[PDB]
RNA sequence: UUAGGAAUAGUUAAUAAUAAUUUAUAAUUUUGAUUAGAUUGUUUUGUUAAUGCUAUUAGAUGGGUGUGGAAAAAUAAAAAAAAUAAUUAAUAUAU
């Protein structure tokens, strides 16, 4: 249970706060029709930081889909066609939110990834285990199932007949 | 009315010991003399060797040596099927066997019978088949077991297994075999490259010339 | 779960049990002899300076004479009279928030109270034991059920929260037209 | 689940007869289905040829209901309630109904009973919840008296300062001593209030 | 009192007997310091004790292990030239000297190291000794005999442990091997002899020891011993090829579990190998990992276990990183003694869901620590992965480095 | 709990019933999970009033002198059979007089299929040990008409009790796999006439009038006298 | 009567009819000279007949008596078993194990030479 | 009868049952006092010497071999090849349970468990010649209250100290 | 009971605790989340009145 | 307690108990009826277990806003006073 | 596989990892290939036990019919491999977008 | 707490150290230690004008079994112990 906080603290300071930029980027898909195949598109939004590079982005992209028809192969992402170096920052190519960016596949490999990080991984270190969701989707404040309802059951120093005194002392 | 706490947590489920008060004080220096002075008592080991501590039975190595080391009751086999009963322990009787024996290894066993001694031998392999192995016997099996029978001339005992047959095992008894102890047929069998009715004092009666 | 059972106290589930409203005794003779209506374990604390959870109060088993038969003289007033004193929310707390437990002549104590039905044991022995057959209970839940809203409204006001404010209430509960 | 329910719903609705197939192909065995599922199948069952088909066919939705730990609704049993007459397929356990009918003639003979609609002020309501009293009922005394050497009794004990004579005291231990503490033996006075609480009660 | 005192007291130390009697009581009496349980033992300068020893009292606790270190001392003086004669058939086979040799530094590398000032000897006694001599004499007598290194694991350790006497006591280690495969060259290197003549390791940990042999036995010829590729990619020497190709074994390195016991300490080492090898080759690795198909069957074996090492590595620093003092991120001995499977095989299990001493048994394994990164490891790490890059790649968007600089000022918070 | 009787109720130690959950109550000992069991007492303890006038013989004893008459062993032989067969019959002992190994016939215990109980097991597989009487035996568990989808462990295989009836069309040989039979809901579809179910989900068995009569008169309802 | 130390049976003419016994409360089956053990049963089963419940339990004497026999502290139907100070064959006095003769159970028996006897007969 | 008492349980210690079952059956013999009702049966009456084996193993070579196999007389030996695989199957059997460590004994055999010793001077007693090496009596040979009364000093120092 | 949401704020502050805006948050949504409007402007009200 | 009586199945065992706990489906349905008449009262019992629940948190509610209230008052009272005695030091 | 197109459940051949990155992205891979072709360095061992082919029988009746079952040990003994051989058709109906359509062992 | 008052230690802190091969000018004590003696404590008792004197009987228990959640386990008039055994009352024990 060493969460690294022993008090109390109401606010959050700046070690958590992230400077984070919507990235939504598209993936060619296949859908059956009555005729047959048709190229359709499916899209995959993260929150990048903004001083991040493109390998990054990728990773951020292979972490946050959870569909297993999404990231099968190792892909490259691109804008307008023109391929993107991943060693550059996101701010060198002016990526925006209104940005299209693109991620163009190769199906004959195959991506063979290793999620050592977990998905919700901050400055203070504190993961769940059976998470199962990014950080970005799930609420805020919801009802706790797992906890249960304990009320006092050990009397201090009212026991009895006549409250005296209570033995509010101790 | 459980003897969890009571005796040690590795006597849990603990049955058919001779007395499982000894192995609560095997620690104690004149208990512990008197185990390993019983297992030189018991013999097969070249060294002093006192069981291990959450132990009650012997241990499976040292009782699969003192199985393997006692000697056989019978000494000196003069007939074949004496040799095949020993062989047949070694094989159907190790410790811890797995191995089920087989219709067929029944008929080599009924198939050695010389002596009227020799199937007290045999039969008593039968019933374990039946009993112990619980074995379903083949097509065949009371066609070698009435041949057998016949060698001693042990009538007595042929006619037993028609009155009660699948209490012995015998699912297939053909009519002819039915007829011939019962005495509705005087011949059992007819001899597929003799051409004659066996016994051969039947074989004087019915069948004057040799037929291939 | 001790190797000698302590054989004239066997309880259930180990120690210390579930909370169970008792009526403990003293040792004296009989003829002084009060109860103590005491929540406690199951197995009793004899190793504690707190030997029990709460004191819900004490029963006199002696009948006293009706001391106030001329102040109003109302039917069977001159009867004996039996005395106890009962918390009623320290029991009700100890009833519903923690489910104690209960045993039987407690049960029939309260009973006698109205906190409580009389208890099982109180048998009437000149009406036997009902029998049941499902059929006629069949018949007779076709005959008269209740409907699911009803039911459920029922089960809210028993169980849930019995102070929902009506209409007329939420029209006085807003505020008015210098903030309105 | 709720994809396949509006499918099953539109099966049932169109009156095609083939909802419980796709039922059992698609929902049964591989979704945590729950019981409006079997609502919906209930009058696809009900529209069979003979009545023992409608019989078998809720019977064996019973079963699915025990295998796949989905629980019957009360909508449902209601359902399966209104056709008894026809089907005779019990909806109830043996033990709802035995405290169903000891409950709702006891309470019919409770609401036609015109001498215990009196309320009881013992089972009503609880007086009070708080662990302390809501008035002051002059307790605690917070000083010695004659024949105590401990004061204060410190351990489970109210007493603060011995009850006429003391050490020198500073700071708000001198206040409290002498001008501040409880006192119940004070004749003239009780203990006082805090503010406000002590003017409107000077008299 | 020694029981070595006893057989140096005026016998015939021509006999081979006593010889081997010497050796091992010397042995004997090395063990048992070293493997002296040193539970309630302390030593502080306590002023009392000043004009005498310590008290009769504290005897066993302050003045047991001082004298045992000044009696191993001086039966040393006089035992050295018995176990281990000059160089001018033998008395004493190589291996037994080897292993009083190795007790003999087991010994001398925890020796007591506090002087009080109620010592009355010198202090320069309460130092390591020098065993460059014996060293030397074990070599002569193991280079005399072939065979002395074999690919079993015992060997393997052996291996290990010359190469630490070589290592530590400035002896060269091709006196260890014949003089055969060492001419045809002016002179050897002790960590080039290391990767020349070692053996393949069967676990993890006997190859971390090689690669910090390697590291430590050449501080300044770091660079000339790793070195098999030219400047332009173009493989110079393939014997140092061969050898760092059979460190990194699939035996070793194979599974995906592989470096499960793996303490903090070791992935430091196992990540300044990889980042050794791969700024010495430079050249090599950023030509033929890219976009190179090479024919030999070597070189493609050898960037294959270097891919698969390098990527176990950064999988085992994120598995320190990011999930500290978790059951996954335990460690243990290799053959370790686990005792609840011992105690379940030895019992009679009537009922086997009854697992006895379980309470304890589930506990209890040699040696089993929650491994989290300190802060000597994450700014070592740190450094470690940036190396493994190259110097056209960002540092910045790394996504290891940040992590384990920011794990570095949230635990210093 | 996951499954208690009642759900919380606690007026009596009794209300909760004779166990507290399916589970068991403690992770130490799992042989304490509720489940069917079967009265061993009276099941594994054989008449031995049929050896009597009959002289066994040990297995390790294989001396000579100590051989019976062939008669004497077949009378024996038939007595140990008589022995091993009169309290019921095991799922070894009729396993191995079918074809196959009465790999997917049905067996079931005497109390399976009365009452409103219908249960059966499909069997799929056993391995037989040395002491052929004993062993592992797996099978399809099928009540009131579904069935599981993997081979479960027959409990109490080894107790004597069993009944089948052999089927040639249910028999498969040790070439193929015995198929697991079909839930009559989910697989086959569900026909009335085929098999209708004795008992369902929130069905209780109407009181049998001698039940009713015997109530009444050991309560005092019914003037029972002699 | 189902307790050893509850003899139920032994005061059958203590009661007039069936009557007496179901009208006499405890204070005179105190008086009637019932020890209190037998007479809190007697009126338990006299209570319990009148709610319904007939007196239909099992006797548990013999029971009882067959674990009486062994050593346990509480009554709790354990089996402890008594260990002697000798428990194994050599510190009896007998020095090894004994050595079955193989000459004389390797005899054939008296029934095998008879048919043999007789298989000589009837084969010449 | 004091050495025997400690001579008995140094062999049951060491493994040594045949010196154990002699000195038993020679204190019986002597008329040693607590020991004339303990005496065991010499059940390696035919067997040879355990030096005397291995000095034979150094140097009939099938009976050479298992001259120390013990038999009970109704057992015989395998063959040469097989009995000597089952000889090296025993011997990595026993080293197998004797390396396993008794998880409450802190590394201790059962002799060595609660075997205080201080000789006879440290509890209430002097020199006699008789008792050469004599354990001190328990501390319930002295209760306290009964030689002072209550709130009185006993003249017993450290006679409950151990 | 969705009432005990309500129980254990107010007991909050009879044990002379100061309730944090994380309490009132997690009240107001337990108390929306079983369709208890009125109990969640009761929070509301104990959060003024505080 | 559980019931032994006469009519169950016996245990012919000299190495242990003389009755097994297997009933007669005579007994089994007596059980059940039985079962039912107590099914009643706990239904009842779990009733007024959660009624004095309920009433127990709404006494709770109410008592504890008008000590909110009073303790408010108090509290500013307090703080005022304090305040005061504070400028004149 | 029958239902939806799975992306990488059905190959042209094995897949060729060199023999160093055999142990580490092997295990826990699955393929389905045409015809029975085992890998190479391999030792065959075909399950022949009943009670071990008993837990195919939903697999061999309401699916495919399993024909033979093989466990695949390597030289190293740390890499197992089972192969199972289904003889086609499917009794399952097969959608035309699935992967199995794409298989000719399981469209005849 | 001792009518005749002096030394004590499996020792103190640090620690990448579970399971301490290291470091230190270490730790307790004349403001009374350790050991030896007496020794359950406790505004519950008694007395008196008394903040004085004088009494006490709740309890716990590192080698008996690593079982069990917890050793508290070799014996206790109830603490009723998994089907309403009995719940009218008094003796409730001798019996
Ligand atoms: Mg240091």
């Amino acid at each position: 249970h060493d969460t690294d906080r022993h008090y109390w603290r109401a606010v959050t300071d700046d070690p958590r706060v992230q400077h984070l930029i919507p990235l939504r980027i598209r993936f060619k898909i296949f859908t059956w029709v009555t005729s047959g195949w048709e190229q359709r598109m499916q899209v995959v939004q993260i929150m990048a930081p903004k001083d991040s590079t493109i390998a990054q982005v990728k990773d951020l992209v292979i972490v946050e889909n959870q569909s297993p028809y999404l990231c099968v192969s190792s892909f490259h992402l691109a804008i307008d066609g023109k391929e993107l170096d991943p060693q550059k920052t996101l701010g060198e190519y002016g990526i925006t939110e209104q940005s299209q960016i693109d991620a163009i596949e190769q199906n004959d490999h195959l991506l063979h990834r290793d999620d050592e990080r977990p998905r919700d991984w901050t400055v203070d270190e504190i993961t769940a285990e059976d998470v199962k969701r990014s950080p970005y989707k799930e609420m805020e404040m919801q009802p706790l199932q797992n906890l249960a309802p304990r009320y006092e059951a050990r009397p201090k120093g009212y026991f009895g007949r006549t409250y005296y005194s209570g033995m509010k002392q101790s | 009315a459980s003897l969890r706490y009571r005796r040690p947590y590795w006597m849990m489920f603990l049955k058919g010991v001779d007395n499982w008060k000894i192995y609560t004080v095997i620690q104690q220096p004149d208990h512990q003399r008197t185990e390993m002075l019983y297992q030189a008592w018991l013999g097969g080991l070249d060294r002093p060797y006192t069981r291990p501590k959450c132990m009650a039975n012997q241990p499976l190595w040292l009782s699969k040596k003192r199985h393997m080391l006692r000697k056989e009751r019978l000494d000196g086999p003069e007939t074949p099927l004496e040799k095949y009963v020993l062989e047949w322990h070694k094989k159907f009787h190790s410790f811890q066997g797995t191995e089920r024996p087989t219709p067929d290894d029944l008929h080599t066993a009924l198939d050695l019978v010389e002596r009227p001694l020799d199937l007290s031998y045999a039969l008593q392999l039968l019933g374990q088949c039946r009993n112990l192995n619980n074995i379903r016997f083949a097509k065949e099996t009371f066609l070698v077991f009435l041949e057998a029978c016949l060698r001693v001339g042990r009538r007595d005992c042929a006619e037993y297994a028609l009155e009660h047959a699948e209490p012995l095992g015998f699912w297939f008894i053909d009519e002819d075999h039915r007829r011939y102890l019962q005495g509705e047929q005087t011949w059992y069998k007819l001899s597929p490259l003799d051409n004659l009715y066996y016994p051969v004092e039947e074989n004087a009666k019915l069948n004057e010339g040799r037929k291939p | 779960a001790r190797a000698v059972i302590k054989r004239r106290s066997p309880q259930l589930w180990g120690a210390p049990g579930a909370p169970i409203i008792r009526m403990r005794g003293h040792h004296v003779v009989w003829k002084f002899q009060s109860y103590d209506l005491v929540v406690e374990h199951t197995h009793k604390r004899r190793n504690s300076d707190i030997r029990l959870l709460h004191y819900l109060g004490k029963h006199c088993p002696h009948p006293q004479k009706s001391l106030w038969s001329p102040d109003t003289p109302v039917a069977q007033d001159r009867h004996l009279f039996m005395l106890t004193t009962v918390d009623i929310d320290a029991f009700k707390y100890w009833f519903g928030v923690k489910r104690c437990r209960l045993s039987m002549k407690p049960w029939a104590l309260l009973a006698k109270a109205g906190l409580l039905p009389p208890s099982l044991t109180q048998n009437s022995k000149i009406m036997p034991k009902p029998l049941f057959d499902k059929e006629s209970l069949m018949r007779y839940y076709l005959a008269n059920r209740k409907d699911e809203d009803v039911m459920a409204r029922e089960k809210y006001l028993n169980y849930e929260n019995s102070m929902v404010k009506t209409e007329e209430e939420r029209a006085a509960e807003r505020p008015v037209a210098p903030y309105l | 689940a709720d994809m396949h329910l509006q499918v099953v719903e539109t099966m049932v609705g169109c009156g095609t007869m083939k909802a419980n197939d796709y039922f059992v192909r698609n929902v049964l065995r591989q979704f945590s289905w729950d019981s409006r599922f079997l609502e919906a199948l209930y009058v696809e069952y009900r529209r069979q040829d003979d009545v023992d088909m409608w019989a078998e066919l809720t019977k064996r939705a019973l079963v699915w209901t025990a295998r796949y730990n989905a629980p019957a609704s009360e909508r449902l049993r209601r359902l399966i309630e209104d056709d008894y007459d026809t089907i005779r397929v019990q909806t109830r356990t043996f033990r709802e109904l035995a405290v169903f009918q000891f409950r709702d003639v006891e309470e019919r003979r409770h609401s036609r009973d015109v001498v215990n609609e009196l309320p009881n002020p013992w089972y009503d309501y609880v007086a009070h919840a708080l662990p302390f009293p809501d008035r002051d009922a002059g307790y605690p005394d917070e000083y010695g008296d004659l024949g105590q050497w401990r004061a204060p009794g410190g351990p489970g004990s109210p007493v603060r300062g011995p009850g006429y004579y003391a050490p020198p005291m500073e700071g708000e231990h001198q206040r409290g001593y002498t001008a501040e503490w409880r006192d119940l033996r004070n004749p003239m006075r009780p203990p006082e209030f805090p503010t406000p609480w002590e003017r409107k009660y000077r008299q | 009192p020694s029981p070595v005192d006893e057989c140096l007291r005026g016998g015939s130390s021509l006999d081979k007997r006593l010889i081997q009697e010497v050796r091992e009581r010397f042995v004997s009496f090395c063990r048992e310091y070293v493997l002296m349980d040193t539970s309630g033992m302390k030593s502080t300068i306590l002023s009392t004790e000043l004009n005498a020893g310590p008290d009769y009292e504290h005897y066993d606790r302050r003045l047991r292990r001082k004298r045992h270190w000044l009696a191993i001392r001086h039966r040393f003086e006089d035992v050295r030239y018995v176990i281990w004669p000059d160089v001018v058939n033998p008395s004493l086979t190589a291996g037994e000297m080897l292993e009083a040799l190795l007790w003999l530094d087991a010994a001398s590398t925890f020796c007591v190291r506090k002087v009080h000032p109620s010592d009355l000897g010198d202090k320069s006694e309460f130092l390591p000794l020098d065993l460059q001599r014996e060293v030397e004499v074990v070599a002569c007598h193991a280079r005399r005999d072939l065979d002395f290194f074999d690919p079993s694991a015992t060997s393997l350790e052996q291996f290990t442990a010359c190469a630490a006497l070589c290592v530590n006591h400035r002896v060269p280690f091709s006196l260890f091997f014949p003089a055969q495969d060492v001419c045809g060259d002016a002179s050897v290197s002790t960590g080039q002899c290391i990767v020349a003549n070692a053996p393949s390791p069967h676990t993890a940990l006997g190859a971390v020891r090689i690669m910090a042999l390697i590291s430590e036995g050449s501080g300044s010829d770091i660079g000339k011993t790793i070195m098999f590729s030219d400047a332009f990619g173009a493989v110079t020497r393939f014997g140092i090829l061969r050898g760092l190709s059979r460190v990194m074994s699939v035996e070793a390195f194979g599974c995906k579990d592989a470096l499960e016991n793996v303490n903090e300490s070791e992935l430091c080492i196992i990540l300044h190998f990889c980042a050794e090898v791969r700024e010495q080759n430079a050249a090599f690795f950023r030509r033929y990992e890219a976009s190179e198909e090479d024919s030999d069957p070597q070189q493609v074996s050898f960037l294959a276990k270097y891919q698969q090492l390098s990527q176990i590595a950064l999988a085992r620093c994120k598995r320190l990183l990011y999930h500290p003092d978790s059951p996954r991120a335990q460690v243990m001995s290799e053959d370790g003694y686990i005792p609840l499977v011992e105690l379940q095989r030895h019992a009679e299990g009537t009922n086997k869901a009854a697992l006895i001493h379980y309470n304890l048994g589930i506990r209890s394994a040699q040696g089993m620590r929650r491994v989290a990164l300190g802060a000597q490891s994450s700014a070592r790490l740190a450094e470690l992965v940036s190396r493994l890059e190259e110097a056209s790649a960002r540092v910045s968007g790394n996504t290891l480095v940040n992590d384990l600089v920011h794990h570095l000022s949230h635990k210093a918070a | 709990r996951a499954d208690p009787l009642n759900g919380g109720s606690s007026m009596t130690l009794g209300s909760k019933g004779s166990k507290l959950s399916p589970e068991p109550h403690r992770r130490r000992m799992p042989w304490t999970a509720a489940k069917e069991y079967v009265p061993g007492v009276v099941l594994n303890a054989r008449d031995k009033m049929v050896l009597d006038g009959v002289q066994l013989l040990d297995i390790e004893s294989i001396d000579r002198a100590s051989q019976l008459d062939p008669l004497e062993v077949l009378r024996a032989v038939v007595a140990t059979r008589e022995y091993n067969i009169s309290t019921g019959k095991n799922i070894f002992q009729l396993a191995s007089q079918a074809t196959y190994n009465g790999r997917g016939q049905r067996f079931y215990r005497k109390e399976w299929q009365e009452g409103t109980y219908d249960k059966y097991v499909t069997l799929s597989a056993i391995d037989f040990d040395r002491d052929g009487n004993k062993g592992t035996a797996y099978g399809y568990i099928t009540f009131h008409g579904e069935t599981t989808t993997r081979p479960v462990q027959v409990d109490f295989a080894d107790v004597p009790g069993w009944y089948m009836d052999f089927v040639e069309e249910r028999a498969v040989p040790f070439t193929g796999i015995v198929p697991p039979p079909p839930s009559i809901g989910t697989d086959v579809p569900v026909d009335p006439h085929s098999y209708r179910l004795k008992a369902y989900p929130y069905y209780d068995a109407p009181n049998p009038p001698e039940f009713v009569e015997r109530l009444l008169k050991d309560r005092g309802v019914l003037p029972d006298t002699p | 009567d189902i307790h050893r130390l509850r003899p139920t049976s032994d005061f059958k003419a203590s009661f007039k009819d069936w009557n007496d016994l179901f009208t006499c409360d405890k204070r005179q089956l105190r008086v009637r000279g019932i020890p209190r053990m037998t007479r809190d049963a007697i009126r338990t089963a006299v209570q319990a007949f009148q709610n319904g419940n007939p007196p239909e339990r099992f006797d548990t004497k013999e029971e009882w008596l067959y674990y009486k026999q062994f050593k346990t502290v509480d009554y709790s139907y354990r089996v402890i078993p008594e260990l002697p100070e000798k428990y194994r064959p050599h510190q009896s006095g007998i020095d090894q194990a004994p050595l079955p003769d193989y000459r004389e159970i390797n005899k054939m028996p008296q029934w095998a030479e008879c048919e043999e006897r007789r298989q000589s007969k009837k084969t010449v | 009868p004091t050495m025997v008492k400690f001579y008995h349980d140094c062999l049951v210690r060491n493994n040594r049952p045949r010196e154990a079952s002699s000195l038993m059956r020679l204190a019986a013999e002597r008329g040693v006092h607590g020991y004339e009702d303990k005496w065991e049966a010499d059940v390696y009456k035919g067997r040879p010497l355990d030096s005397e084996v291995m000095n034979e193993s150094e140097g009939q070579a099938s009976s050479l071999a298992f001259a120390s196999l013990m038999l009970r007389g109704d057992q015989r030996p395998l063959p040469e090849n097989l009995q000597a695989l089952l000889e090296e199957e025993t011997t990595r059997n026993i080293e197998a349970e004797r390396s396993v460590p008794v998880p409450f004994s802190a590394g201790l055999h059962a002799t060595e468990i609660n075997s205080v010793f201080r000789p006879r001077v440290y509890r209430q007693l002097w020199y006699k010649w008789q008792h050469i090496a004599n354990r001190y009596r328990p501390t319930a040979a002295l209760k306290r209250r009964q030689l002072a009364p209550r709130d009185s000093p006993t003249g017993i120092p450290g006679f409950y100290r151990i | 009971i969705p009432q005990e949401a309500l129980h254990w704020l107010l007991r909050m502050i009879v044990d002379n605790f100061n309730p944090q805006h994380v309490h009132y948050i997690a009240a107001m949504k337990t108390l929306q989340s079983a369709g208890e409007l009125d109990m969640a402007r009761d929070v509301w009200k104990i959060m003024e009145r505080q | 307690r559980q019931i032994r009586p006469y009519y169950n199945l016996p245990s012919k065992s000299e190495h242990g108990r003389k009755m097994t706990g297997f009933l007669t489906p005579y007994r089994h349905w007596m059980w059940k009826q039985n079962e039912l008449w107590r099914n009643v009262h706990e239904a009842q019992f779990e009733h007024l277990r959660r009624v004095y629940k309920r009433q127990w948190l709404e006494s709770f509610r109410v008592n504890a806003d008008e000590y909110i209230y009073k303790y408010n008052i108090t509290k500013a009272a307090q703080l005022a006073q304090w305040e005061c005695e504070m400028k004149e030091q | 596989a029958a239902s939806s197109p799975v992306p990488h459940i059905i190959g042209s051949k094995h897949i060729d990892v060199p023999r160093e990155h055999r142990l580490r992205l092997l295990p826990g891979m699955l393929y389905l290939l045409d015809g029975d072709t085992l890998p190479g360095e391999f030792t065959i061992n075909r399950v022949l036990d009943p009670t071990a082919l008993q837990y195919y029988g939903r697999l061999s009746s309401q699916i495919v019919t399993v024909e033979a079952v093989r466990m695949l040990v390597p030289d190293d003994l740390r890499l197992l491999c089972n192969c199972i051989t289904f003889k086609g058709p499917l009794h399952l109906p097969v959608a035309p977008y699935a992967s199995l359509a794409s298989l000719r062992g399981a469209s005849q």
